[PDB]
RNA sequence: CGAUGGCCUCCGUUGCCCUCAGCCGAUCGAAAGGGAGUCGGGUUCAGAUCCCCGAAUCCGGAGUGGCGGAGAUGGGCGCCGCGAGGCGUCCAGUGCGGUAACGCGACCGAUCCCGGAGAAGCCGGCGGGAGCCCCGGGGAGAGUUCUCUUUUCUUUGUGAAGGGCAGGGCGCCCUGGAAUGGGUUCGCCCCGAGAGAGGGGCCCGUGCCUUGGAAAGCGUCGCGGUUCCGGCGGCGUCCGGUGAGCUCUCGCUGGCCCUUGAAAAUCCGGGGGAGAGGGUGUAAAUCUCGCGCCGGGCCGUACCCAUAUCCGCAGCAGGUCUCCAAGGUGAACAGCCUCUGGCAUGUUGGAACAAUGUAGGUAAGGGAAGUCGGCAAGCCGGAUCCGUAACUUCGGGAUAAGGAUUGGCUCUAAGGGCUGGCAGCCGACUUAGAACUGGUGCGGACCAGGGGAAUCCG
């Protein structure tokens, strides 16, 4: 696993070729993004909430994205 | 305090292998477990490795000697005679 | 630093077969604050009756199974044990149900 | 040199010539030696590091290398343009920083040569880190409640692989030059061949935080499928402290040797500098850097592993190599009792309690009179405080011999850390002394040397 610590390379490893899903965890007081590449998965951790859900929108969208209920 | 009254480092082999023995090995262990100046660095750390070796701590020199003892009686003098044979063969 | 716990004995009222007063004065004389049960260590931990709902109120450091093991001896005491059952509702919650 | 294929470019495939050069000897020999790289959760009637889920990782391969980044893009001159910036000539460019230890994401290079790792005994002491045990609390669930008990018991977490930080070690570097010698260890040991004192660097970091990771696991309470369900829900998985404690592991240091305590496979670094690239760009050769693509064939895998799966003719009181190891007492991995786990008394049961047995005990008075012979049994036995002879190879004899004490309960005194001659706050077992007290009993079970004087032999 790797962390993600900026905000646009995350995006930038999302529109891979390699990556194959998206999965979004929301737990209390964190926001996990989960982008599971071919060797690797990186998590991006997002603090507060609405960089969250006005960048939830932001993934390319041929990118699967799953919510973690 | 004076532990012991007349026998030393052979204190340790308690009453066994006889009076004259012990104190003949005396002597001997006393040289081979003492600690020598290196000729070399002058620092007191010449002490002996195994049968004839003889190590320093920190000059990191090693030289064959004796078994018992850094040097041996023969071997000086063997080494005074042959330094005399070498000056006066060329003179 | 507040500390609030309850105590919910409704089934067993409401079937009748025990009636919460000696459940309230159990407690008022046997609570013991720093090991001493004489008149709740002063006002120092208050108790409340509502209906069927016992209230304990305090700020010095207090057990919830302080309270659990009290009622527990009154359910032995008056021959309860085998009928009830003393189990948390949620946090400060106890409540006792049947089997 | 000769021929072929692919846009015959550039390379591959050969066939011949030139040139280059050791083998320690084919080959076999370890399911405990060396030997890259997989962990967590779930699942079966019986298999799991192998199946499923999820996270990784090693090795090998690839015409066009798939891609980024590095090699890399600067300076001079004549110019244009107010400048910004843009033209035309020359010249460089196989990386850069730190005084140094050394650091940075890579940072060309052959035959050859040097070195390292693999690759090392036994014992002692100490320190660090884990696991376990222990103490004080918060929860959750159970047990007792005739009286008492804020009570007793169970449970209360995070993998590999990355990143960061503690914490350990350094025989690493720079300044400076020390006697009134200093620093320092349990012991040592260290210093003008550079100590103390400052400031750095490196290695291991199995610990903590984070990514994994709460989504899973677990403990409880409640709803479902009336079932065939990795069913669905709520809550919790918390805060601290100590220890010459035990086990493992890492490290430092010392002792012993007429004992010096493996080899090879494999891998790496360095010295050299034969070669290759391009003429200023679309830069090239080349990259042990990041990501991406493909593959990993063959054999073993069930179970027993022992008072019933092995060998003794057998379900034979024999024999048969190892890892894990809780609480109390206690010096103790001793003996005795208990918890997790396991078992049904060892190839039969019932009723009687004669003799003689086998295995345990106790005996008045005497105390070896028994017997070949104190055979057997019995006495002593731990610990603390006194005391300890002849002889001696001077080390021993020696726990010589011989004495006194030992319980319970209530106290006193002494022995330490952290923070701000003092004050406050924490604390772990010890040692000594005293009083009181019991039908003189106190190493109360268990554990646990009888002694002395001589002769012979070794
Ligand atoms: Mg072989
Ligand atoms: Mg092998
Ligand atoms: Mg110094
Ligand atoms: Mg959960
Ligand atoms: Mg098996
Ligand atoms: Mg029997
Ligand atoms: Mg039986
Ligand atoms: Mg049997
Ligand atoms: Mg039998
Ligand atoms: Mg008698
Ligand atoms: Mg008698
Ligand atoms: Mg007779
Ligand atoms: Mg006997
Ligand atoms: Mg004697
Ligand atoms: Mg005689
Ligand atoms: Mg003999
Ligand atoms: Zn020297």
């Amino acid at each position: 696993p790797r962390k993600i610590e900026e905000i646009k390379d995350f995006l930038l490893t999302a529109r891979r070729k390699d990556a194959k899903s998206v999965k979004i965890k929301k737990n209390k007081d964190n926001v996990k993004f989960k982008v599971r590449c071919s060797r690797y998965l990186y998590t991006l951790v997002i603090t507060d909430k609405e960089k969250a859900e006005k960048l939830k929108q932001s993934l390319p969208p041929g990118l699967a994205v799953k919510e973690l209920k | 305090a004076k532990r012991t009254k007349k026998v030393g480092i052979v204190g340790k082999y308690g009453t066994r292998y006889g009076a004259s023995l012990r104190k003949m090995v005396k002597k001997i262990e006393i040289s081979q477990h003492a600690k020598y100046t290196c000729s070399f660095c002058g620092k007191t750390k010449m002490k002996r490795r195994a049968v004839g070796i003889w190590h320093c701590g920190s000059c990191m020199k090693t030289v064959a000697g004796g078994a018992w003892t850094y040097n041996t009686t023969s071997a000086v003098t063997v080494k005074s005679a042959i330094r005399r044979l070498k000056e006066l063969k060329d003179q | 630093q507040l500390l609030k716990f309850t105590l919910d004995c409704t089934h067993p009222v409401e079937d009748g077969i025990m009636d919460a007063a000696n459940f309230e004065q159990f407690l008022q004389e046997r609570i013991k604050v720093n090991g001493k049960a004489g008149n709740l260590g002063g006002g120092v931990v208050s108790l409340e009756r509502s209906k069927s709902k016992i209230t304990v109120t305090s700020e010095v450091p207090f057990s919830k199974r302080y309270l659990k093991y009290l009622t527990k001896k009154y359910l032995k005491k008056n021959n309860l044990r085998d009928w009830l059952r003393v189990v948390a509702n949620t946090k400060e919650s106890y409540e006792l149900r049947y089997f």
